[PDB]
């Protein structure tokens, strides 16, 4: 399958998406961005540039990595 | 975290 988002397959473009990201999330940007995770500005909404996978409610313990495995074993970029 | 759509 094809890339959702080319516009974000920069890691550092998904860091810098991350302006505003909420305190409560627990999880840095430097780890969400890391696994293909951008920030979609609304609450602790994230997304991955390459399955389009939609992510939120992130708890203390999740890992961006195997959350975004677990939910999308379609992604290409945790596969 | 849980997936949404
Ligand atoms: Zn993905």
């Amino acid at each position: 399958g094809h890339m959702r988002n080319p516009a974000m397959y920069s890691e550092e473009a998904r860091l810098k998406s991350f302006q505003n990201w909420p305190d409560y999330a627990h999880l840095t940007p430097r780890e969400l961005a890391s696994a293909g995770l951008y920030y979609t500005g609304i609450g602790d909404q994230v997304q991955c540039f390459a399955c389009g996978g939609k992510l939120k409610n992130w708890e203390p313990g999740d890992r961006a990595w195997s959350e975004h495995r677990r939910h999308f074993p379609n992604c290409f970029f945790v596969l | 975290a849980v997936x949404f759509f």
